[PDB]
């Protein structure tokens, strides 16, 4: 299911901001 | 009327703008309690007003680690920013000041903790838990945006949960006062629209597209693009393709079709019509935009509170002493904050 997918993923935690 | 409001609030904002508040307190007038967030180079904290007994959040900002990072002008732009404006859902900085080390700004303190957090532990919100909050959004960025403010980091990690349910839209660190396009690359992966990643001059539809992304990851509980590296997330959000769960509206599903539209030309927001397309859209048709302004909406979900200074809804982080340099730090950089 996606929703397995998305919480066996590494990016269920607190998102970083990015910028150059 | 709407245009009205915003003509006057404009008027409002343009004079503290170009005469920004300045060194309006002291560290030593603050009881520092506990920290509430950190970023790449500070942290918030739970703080205590001692001559009156109120609570605030308190951004803490080291200066070196501000210019290592060549976030000067960006932190220049929240400050000035946020010392302007007045909304219902934003926190406008009560104090701000600076010392050898640091720079500081002081800020309504939202007692609910992060949407992120309780999103993340109920899985998902229903449509109608969905729309309150994107409501609220709604009507932020229409304020914003009728300044000339691009906001460029909206996420469930940066909505703030108030002790009604109401939301506080937070973050500013890149947020810009900009009349024509912009280019720099900003933001959080799954948020970013096309236009940022494709290195494009980009203006305001940003936010719009944002939105659409939220809509979608608190309604299925998970973002439209994710992997487990951003390069993999940019290949999926430049693609044009977008699947939704089955238990999405259709209404839902056609709002999140106009708002993640890679064409500019037809992204809701973006359009000749403006932010009306998205008010008018069906999936708001029982939104009620004057009493979601003026709070009056019972909000589907209130948090926990034993008191004042309580924290429980936020996660607990490792406290760190705050050191004052006895030499001043990056004092030009930082001159007009
Ligand atoms: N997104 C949550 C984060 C993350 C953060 C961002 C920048 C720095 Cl330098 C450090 C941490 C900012 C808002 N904050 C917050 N919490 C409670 N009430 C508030 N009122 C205004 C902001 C705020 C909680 C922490
Ligand atoms: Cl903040």
């Amino acid at each position: 299911t996606t929703y397995a997918d998305f919480i066996a993923s590494g990016r269920t935690g607190r998102r970083n901001a990015i910028h150059d | 009327s709407v245009k009205e409001f915003l003509a006057k609030a404009k008027e409002d904002f343009l004079k503290k703008w170009e005469n920004p508040a300045q060194n309006t307190a002291h560290l030593d007038q603050f009881e520092r309690i506990k920290t509430l967030g950190t970023g790449s180079f500070g942290r918030v904290m739970l703080v205590k007003h001692m001559e009156t007994g109120n609570h605030y959040a308190m951004k803490i900002l080291d200066k070196q680690k501000v210019v290592k990072l060549k976030q000067i002008e960006h932190t220049l732009n929240e400050k000035r920013i946020l010392q302007a404006v007045n909304f219902p859902f934003l926190t406008k900085l009560e104090f701000s000041f600076k010392d050898n080390s640091n720079l500081y700004m002081v800020m309504e303190y939202a007692p609910g903790g992060e949407m992120f957090s309780h999103l993340r532990r109920i899985g998902r919100f229903s449509e109608p838990h969905a729309r309150f909050y994107a409501a609220q959004i709604v009507l932020t960025f229409e304020y914003l945006h009728s300044l000339d403010l691009i906001y460029r980091d909206l996420k469930p990690e940066n909505l703030m949960i108030d002790q009604q349910g109401y939301i506080k839209v937070t973050d500013f660190g890149f947020a810009k006062r900009v009349k024509g396009r912009t280019w720099t690359l900003c933001g959080t992966p799954e948020y970013l629209a096309p236009e940022i990643i494709l290195s494009k001059g980009y203006n305001k539809a940003v936010d719009w597209w944002a939105l659409g992304v939220l809509i979608y990851e608190m309604a299925a509980g998970y973002p439209p693009f994710f992997a487990d590296q951003p390069i993999q997330i940019y290949e999926k959000i430049v693609s044009g393709k977008v699947r939704f769960p089955s238990h999405f509206s259709s209404d839902l599903k056609d709002l999140l079709r106009n708002l993640l539209q890679v064409d500019l030309t037809k992204r809701f927001g973006n359009l000749k019509n403006g932010v009306n397309d998205i008010k008018n859209h069906k999936w708001f048709a029982t939104t009620d935009w004057i009493a979601i302004y003026q709070r009056k909406v019972e909000a589907p979900f209130i948090p926990k509170f034993k008191g004042p200074g309580d924290t429980s809804n936020f996660d607990d982080y490792e406290e760190e002493e705050i050191r004052v340099s006895i030499n001043e730090k990056c004092g030009k950089e930082f001159s007009e904050f």
